[PDB]
């Protein structure tokens, strides 16, 4: 029967699986992350409850100086005892420059038999990391399951290459992804325009 | 919008305008409108 | 064939509106930078 | 095959729900940014000016 593939079809057009997606096929451009994810020992838990020391005490392993901050992304329940603190650290530089450290220059330096050691008495039972040239590095060799041709083009009508990457973007609750991103990077332009605006009125004061 | 330059200017020609001892530069009348146009003309 | 009907056009009808509010995020993205 | 329809519609409407969901969810407090930056650069230039 045709009527079966029809069903198929529209069938494979609603899902995350992409077979001609619904037609929910969507490329949004992303600037270009640095998250490492740590697995706790403790409960989710022994966590939220020093959170402060935690992040310095992560802070701290890191050397504890100044151009260097940690923060935190979630924290999630796995298990009765048992926590994960996903974390990225953003680096200032000589002028004033902020940016955040890569996922691997930032796993390298935990991974350190020290820093490990370290970290494994902070309760780090394990982390992973979800990873100029680099983004040629990874915008070609393709992403999630995107089709290659598609992703091509993609690189090509890019408008905005520095500022940005080709980033693939998943179906409706990928759209709620993002702007649960937009409104998190929303509260953070609107307090650094406070900082800007803090020293001005000392400035002026 | 929130804009605080020419409250600086006015400022700067308020404070302008008012003294003091400085030997030489004394406050100085303001025109305006009328007699304005024309002192830009001449 | 009542049924499949309304799939279809559900389907396209929800679509190009999908299309339109990835587009918005786009623009908000866009004036983020 | 009616038990089947039972379920394709509902993953299909459980899917307008997060529709409607991202539907809900919409800017202002975007809208709001570059009113203020574009306040606080003059403050800015005030401040230079001063």
């Amino acid at each position: 029967t045709l009527l079966g593939d029809e069903r198929d079809a529209i069938l494979a057009k609603w899902n995350q699986l992409q077979a001609f997606w619904g037609t929910g096929k969507g490329y949004f451009n992303n600037n270009i992350d640095g998250l490492v994810v740590l697995v706790f020992n403790k409960k989710e838990t022994e966590i939220r409850s020093q959170q402060q020391q935690l992040v310095e005490s992560l802070h701290k392993v890191l050397g504890g100086n100044q151009t260097l901050t940690v923060n935190v992304e979630g924290t999630k329940t796995l298990p009765d005892d048992q926590t994960e603190v996903v974390i990225y650290v953003v680096e200032r530089s000589p002028n004033g420059t902020s940016r955040r450290v890569p996922a691997t220059t930032l796993y390298a330096h935990f991974e350190q038999a020290n820093i490990k050691t370290q970290l494994q008495q902070l309760g780090v039972t394990l982390s992973m990391t979800r990873t100029p040239a680099q983004i040629k590095q990874l915008l070609q060799n393709p992403p999630a399951g995107v089709d290659p041709i598609i992703w091509e083009q993609a690189k090509v009508d890019n408008p905005d290459s520095e500022k940005l990457i080709p980033v693939p973007m998943v179906g409706f609750k990928e759209l709620l992804r993002r702007l649960k991103v937009q409104d998190q990077m929303t509260k953070q332009h609107q307090t650094r325009l406070d900082i800007i605006s803090e020293d001005i009125s000392e400035l002026q004061k | 919008m929130d804009t605080e330059g020419f409250g600086e200017l006015l400022q700067q020609a308020e404070q302008l305008a008012a003294e003091t001892e400085g030997i030489s530069e004394l406050p100085h009348v303001e025109r305006n409108l009328q007699e304005i146009q024309q002192a830009g003309e001449r | 064939e009542s049924l499949i009907n309304k799939w279809s056009l559900e389907l396209e009808d929800q679509e190009r509106h999908f299309l339109q509010q990835a587009t918005q995020v786009n623009a908000w993205d866009r004036t983020l930078i | 095959i009616c038990q089947d329809v039972e379920n394709l519609q509902k993953f299909v409407k459980e899917q307008k729900q997060v529709q409607e969901e991202i539907s809900r969810m919409s800017s202002k407090a975007m809208l709001k940014v570059q009113e203020d930056i574009k306040a606080l650069k003059q403050l800015l230039s005030l401040a230079a000016n001063g």
